[PDB]
């Protein structure tokens, strides 16, 4: 097991690959309120599975660690994590929606 | 003679303020970092008696080293009010002595003499470490000349 | 790649534990940190003594500015404005018009050294070497007044310093 | 290869235009416009009410983690009728890449306060209000930051003149420092430089 | 460079190094301050033919951005992840 | 002429935060003067904000006003925490500049300016 | 103690130097008669607070245009 | 007297230094220069305020600590006593006490300043 993470704060966790099943399992389950055809279900839920496939086939952490590219187990941890919190904030803001605004004629023409 | 005797007197005092200046531990910006390096070996402004002393009340010369804004300015009048007396002012630096590459700016003083009065205006964008020193020196025999006893005896 | 500042193992063995409390109790790197500050007791000091020595420049010094003039006397500077124009500063202010015999000359022509930052851009753009900074730095003064150059005071300035101004444009000006 | 000319990176332009739409699918209830400049910086432009959801999700998501704020400033732009364009530059460590989020306010319309989402934020705002007058809803401490205490206007504003209305001096009557109306010995001297032939035909407005 | 023998061994002892090896003072060591005038090469545009400024105008080929949406399938990262670094085999711990 | 609000969502709203700003002020005074060791009475204090308050009192914009309230609370909480200096206190009074007549003659022997 | 309010009332409203005793009365409604406007009459309001040590709420202050007004809210 | 004479020059030496270093320099009062310094800025709040003590617990246990010496100085001259069974025993005593006592407060986290 490791003994430090190297990054200040961040613990190292004992059971990384069953939290990352209840991570992202719980992300799938938060997606399931998002509408179907909202694009942040359907990139989200394919990334998210293959994370998912990657824990459950790939049983030594380090190994696990190459596969997923996003650096120690515990930075991939807090990123699910990270992950959730905004799959729930998505539901409220619902973005899936068409734009709410257009912007003035030359709101964004450079240069003036 | 009354006249030989302050006239000795004013040389004992002049000398002794002069070989024993104490500037103000008081930096603005860029220019105070060729402060930095007269305090520096090379140059060793200890040598000549001038030694940093943080407290106002301690300080003979404040080094105007820097650009004065105007949300410093009454700063640096209080500390200057606060220093005891004989007390100078060397201005270093083309901000200091008049705004310098900031001088159109909304929020910098045209000069420290606008706040303080200048016994010394040292030039340059910073002066060098050996050209600040030279106008410590100049300051030295701006006080060598004074004639405060002499001037005394014939009020 | 990267290394690691502090992450080192203290080891356990009797003697390293012991060689350690040695440490604390003698105060044993306390001292050695003594010995180097001593050794510098004994070297001999970076001072220089000035006035009478001064510490070295090279030829591309920025220091006081100065107008130059040609071999025969001529002012180099015909009042092209470029100077003015390049300066960061505005610390340059001209005024031109023909001279008496025709020649396009300046009839102001000031530095204002309060405002100017050495940065001898004006230099740089000058087209006949006219405005150059010399190579002297103890011209600090005791009013702010005396710091507002004009075209006599610059003149005065190349004609005081032109022996040395002209050597140090003799060693530089293939650099350029 | 010529040597006095910046190559291209074409890598890169295809990889962040990728990354461009892929915002706009994701978040079409906000983004209004999305380019990729010929040195590949990628910009997504929203309207102002989603400057929390965009930030959040340019921050959380897996795909983008852009955990650092490195830049948050304004821009005045005073032809539009929305003056003030707000800029947040945005880095991701996990992608090793770089992304500009632009939003647009106007005098009297206030902006979200970012500070939930970037702790960073919070003086980069003071700043903006400072410098340009932008106020900053639910802002935790929002106060000037680099003008003097009591100074009057927006310094900022391409109409904010360049020296100000006022300087100061010391007083020697009432033994303070006082402030003035602003006289310059030497007025600033105003340059017109731009040339009247045009230089990038590149770049050319229709008539 | 003039202090004398005994000197130096007790600042080479008390400091715990050869110090008259790497003396902080410069003696004869440095360059001569004046020097043989330079000769500086020229660029690759000095040249008299083959040379025409349209073909080698960096300014020229600045374009305005592309415009990629605007408001008038696999998901994707802005680049992909960092490789990890890998440690120092100079001195991989200090 | 739909427009997202600062605080009030309209002028009578707006004008219960300026009576609130008001009173603060008011109240604030006598420590101003006291704290700073001003040489002015309280009278003259409340004097200048009553006059700092009426040169805005014909502002009918909602949102206007809401900044200008925002400014008033910045400030004031610049005074009561002595971040202010005493020259920065008094500025308001403008003691050191002279009067400049406004009638039309004044102005004509003096100089261009209308 | 209603009798005695009607004196505290009063006596703070000739203090006000801007009030005339002798068109001030009980039902003098302070903008109409009196002369003066909202800020004045906050003044008055935070007059109030003092001789009777309590908070008077903007909401409830505004309603207050006269002396016998303040008497009636004071009772409360 | 030779005590008395000298406490009485050295006090008398120090109080002409000062009376010369008011009456010979050229005074120059105003009210800026006598404000107090705080480094440019006027204070905010007296200096009288209270100023909140975090060893508060030491500083009483030195008062303790304090007198246990007055107790133990006069061991130079217990050593010339005959009956060296006892004194000794009891010096030791005494020192146990206040190393116990010492260890307690350590361990029940005294010497910690409050936070
Ligand atoms: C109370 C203490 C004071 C009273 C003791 C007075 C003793 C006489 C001191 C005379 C020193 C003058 C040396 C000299 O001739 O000048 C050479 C110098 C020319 O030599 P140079 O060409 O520059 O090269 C110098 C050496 O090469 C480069 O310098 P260097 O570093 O190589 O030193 C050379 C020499 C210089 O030393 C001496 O000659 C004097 C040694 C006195 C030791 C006292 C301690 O020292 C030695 O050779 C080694 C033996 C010295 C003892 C070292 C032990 C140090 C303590 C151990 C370390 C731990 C400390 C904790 O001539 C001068 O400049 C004359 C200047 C006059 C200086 C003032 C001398 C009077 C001092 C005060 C007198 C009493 C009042
Ligand atoms: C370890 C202790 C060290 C002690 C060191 C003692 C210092 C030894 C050197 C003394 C030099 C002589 C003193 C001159 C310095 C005076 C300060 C000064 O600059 O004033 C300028 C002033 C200048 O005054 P002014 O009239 O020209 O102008 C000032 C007024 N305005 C501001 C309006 C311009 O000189 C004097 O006023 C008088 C000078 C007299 C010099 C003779 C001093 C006599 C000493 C007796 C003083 C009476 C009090 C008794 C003190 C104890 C006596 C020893
Ligand atoms: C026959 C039986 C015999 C029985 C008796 C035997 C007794 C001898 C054996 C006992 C041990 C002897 C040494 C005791 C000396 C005191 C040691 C000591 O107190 O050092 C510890 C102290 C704390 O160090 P620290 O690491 O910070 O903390 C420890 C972990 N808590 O560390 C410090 O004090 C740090 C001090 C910092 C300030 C130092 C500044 C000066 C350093 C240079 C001084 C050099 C000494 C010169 C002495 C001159 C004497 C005239
Ligand atoms: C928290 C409570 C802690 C209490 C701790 C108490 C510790 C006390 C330890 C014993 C101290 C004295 O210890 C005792 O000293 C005496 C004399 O000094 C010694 O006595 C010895 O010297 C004396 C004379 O000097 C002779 O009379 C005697 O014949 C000889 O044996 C004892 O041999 C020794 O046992
Ligand atoms: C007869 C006199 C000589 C005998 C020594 C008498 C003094 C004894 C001192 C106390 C001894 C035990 O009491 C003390 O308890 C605390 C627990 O908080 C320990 O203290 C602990 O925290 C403090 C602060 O970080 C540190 O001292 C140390 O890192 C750690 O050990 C001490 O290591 C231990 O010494
Ligand atoms: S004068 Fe030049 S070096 Fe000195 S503070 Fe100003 S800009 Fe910096
Ligand atoms: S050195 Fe620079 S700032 Fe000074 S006059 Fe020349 S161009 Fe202007
Ligand atoms: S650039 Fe040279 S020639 Fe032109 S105005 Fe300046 S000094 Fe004169």
């Amino acid at each position: 097991l490791k003994k430090t993470t190297g990054l200040v704060g961040l613990a190292v966790c004992e059971t990384p690959h069953e939290r990352l099943k209840i991570l992202y399992t719980k992300i799938l389950d938060v997606l399931g309120h998002i509408p179907k055809n909202a694009a942040y279900r359907k990139y989200t839920e394919q990334i998210t599975n293959e994370k998912l496939s990657m824990v459950k086939a790939e049983p030594d952490v380090k190994k696990l660690e190459e596969r997923l590219q996003g650096g120690q187990i515990e930075e991939v941890i807090l990123q699910a994590e990270n992950e959730l919190s905004l799959a729930r904030k998505m539901i409220q803001w619902k973005p899936w929606e068409p734009l709410v605004e257009e912007p003035p004629a030359s709101q964004w023409k450079w240069p003036i | 003679r009354g006249e030989y005797v302050v006239a000795k007197l004013d040389d004992l005092i002049n000398w002794a303020r002069r070989s024993s200046l104490w500037p103000m531990t008081f930096g603005l910006a860029c220019c105070a970092v060729e402060m930095m390096h007269m305090a520096a070996p090379r140059y060793d402004m200890d040598r000549f008696g001038v030694v940093f002393r943080a407290s106002p009340r301690q300080s003979d010369v404040m080094i105007v080293a820097g650009t004065l804004t105007n949300k410093m300015a009454p700063a640096l009048r209080k500390v200057y009010d606060q220093m005891p007396e004989p007390r100078y002012v060397v201005s270093m630096g083309s901000c200091a002595n008049g705004g310098g590459y900031y001088h159109y700016s909304y929020s910098v003083v045209r000069g420290c003499d606008r706040i303080v009065p200048v016994d010394i205006y040292v030039p340059g964008c910073p002066p060098t470490a050996e050209a600040l020193l030279y106008g410590i020196l100049q300051l030295q025999k701006k006080i060598k000349r004074e004639k405060r006893l002499r001037i005394w005896y014939r009020r | 790649t990267y290394k690691y500042v502090n992450l080192r193992e203290p080891s356990m063995d009797m003697k390293s534990v012991t060689d350690r409390a040695a440490q604390t109790l003698l105060w044993t790197e306390l001292i050695r940190g003594l010995g180097m500050t001593l050794s510098y007791l004994f070297r001999e000091p970076a001072t220089i003594n000035y006035p009478f020595e001064k510490g070295p420049l090279s030829p591309r010094f920025r220091g006081e500015h100065a107008l130059r003039r040609y071999p025969s006397g001529e002012e180099r500077c015909i009042a092209c404005k470029l100077c003015e124009a390049v300066c960061p500063a505005q610390a340059i202010t001209i005024e031109a018009e023909p001279r008496a015999d025709g020649s396009r000359r300046t009839t102001r022509y000031d530095i204002d050294m309060t405002k100017c930052i050495y940065c001898g851009f004006c230099q740089e753009a000058c087209p006949v070497d006219a405005i150059v900074e010399g190579p002297n730095f103890e011209f600090s003064t005791e009013t702010h007044e005396e710091l507002l150059y004009n075209k006599e005071k610059l003149l005065n300035n190349g004609d005081k310093w032109e022996a040395e101004i002209a050597a140090n444009i003799q060693a530089d000006y293939l650099y350029r | 290869t010529r040597p006095t000319v910046r190559p291209r990176n074409d890598v890169a332009h295809k990889q962040l235009s990728a990354f461009g739409e892929y915002v706009a699918e994701i978040l079409p209830k906000y983004v209004q416009q999305v380019q990729v400049s010929c040195f590949n910086e990628l910009e997504i432009c929203i309207h102002p009410d989603g400057v929390i959801p965009v930030l959040t999700f340019l921050r959380d998501h897996s795909n983008a983690q852009f955990k650092s704020l490195a830049d948050l400033t304004a821009v005045d732009i005073p032809t539009r009728q929305n003056r003030f364009e707000i800029v947040y530059n945005l880095l991701s460590l996990r992608f090793n890449s770089r992304i500009r989020v632009k939003t647009y306010t106007d005098e009297l319309t206030p902006i979200e306060s970012s500070v939930p989402v970037y702790k960073a934020a919070n003086w980069y705002e003071r700043e903006i209000w400072d410098m340009f007058g932008v106020f900053f809803a639910n802002h935790p401490d929002l106060r000037r930051i680099l003008t003097d205490y009591g100074f009057e206007g927006h310094p900022f504003r391409k109409d904010f003149p360049l020296s100000g209305y006022v300087e100061l001096r010391y007083d020697d009557e009432v033994k303070r420092v006082v402030a003035e109306p602003v006289e310059l010995a030497q007025e600033f001297r105003k340059f017109d430089l731009n040339s009247p032939w045009e230089a990038f035909p590149a770049y050319r407005q229709p008539p | 460079a003039s202090a004398t023998r005994f000197i130096q061994w007790l600042r080479n002892w008390a400091s715990g190094r050869d110090l008259q090896a790497k003396l902080q003072l410069r003696y004869q060591e440095i360059s001569k301050r004046t020097q043989p005038p330079p000769k500086l090469p020229v660029g690759p545009s000095h040249k008299l033919s083959n040379n025409y400024y349209c073909t080698r105008d960096g300014r020229r080929e600045a374009m305005p951005p592309s415009i990629v949406m605007s408001s008038q399938k696999k998901a994707v990262s802005p680049a992909p992840p960092i490789k990890r670094w890998e440690l120092s085999q100079d001195e991989p711990y200090l | 002429t739909s427009v997202k609000p600062i605080f009030s969502r309209d002028m009578n709203e707006a004008k219960r935060r300026v009576r609130e700003l008001y009173r603060a002020w008011y109240r604030e005074v006598p420590n101003t003067v006291h704290l700073f060791q001003l040489d002015i009475s309280v009278k003259q204090g409340r004097d200048k904000v009553r006059e700092m308050f009426k040169k805005n009192a014909h502002i009918t914009d909602p949102r206007v006003v809401d900044l200008l309230v925002i400014k008033g609370k910045m400030e004031l909480e610049e005074t009561i925490k002595v971040w202010k200096q005493r020259t920065h206190v008094m500025r308001f009074f403008h003691e050191t500049e002279a009067p400049r007549p406004k009638d039309f003659l004044s102005k004509f022997y003096v100089g261009h300016d209308p | 103690t209603l009798e005695g309010i009607k004196d505290r009332v009063l006596y703070v409203l000739k203090l006000y130097d801007k009030i005339d005793p002798e068109k001030l009365s009980v039902n003098s409604h302070f903008m109409k008669d009196l002369g003066l406007d909202s800020l004045d009459q906050v003044e008055i309001i935070m007059a109030m607070e003092d001789e009777f040590g309590f908070e008077i709420p903007d909401i409830d202050a505004e309603k207050l245009m006269c002396p016998q007004e303040i008497v009636d809210y004071i009772a409360d | 007297m030779n005590l008395m004479l000298a406490l009485l020059t050295n006090f008398t030496l120090a109080t002409l230094l000062v009376i010369i270093a008011f009456w010979l320099p050229q005074l120059n009062v105003y009210s800026e220069k006598t404000s107090p310094y705080e480094c440019g800025f006027d204070p905010m709040g007296s200096a009288r305020l209270p100023f909140s003590m975090k060893f508060f617990l030491v500083a009483i246990t030195f008062l303790l600590f304090d007198l246990e010496i007055a107790l133990l100085l006069p061991l130079p001259w217990a050593s010339q006593t005959a009956n060296l069974n006892t004194m000794l025993t009891m010096a030791l005593f005494l020192i146990i006490l206040l190393a116990v006592s010492l260890a307690y407060e350590w361990t029940q986290k005294g010497l910690e300043w409050t936070e």
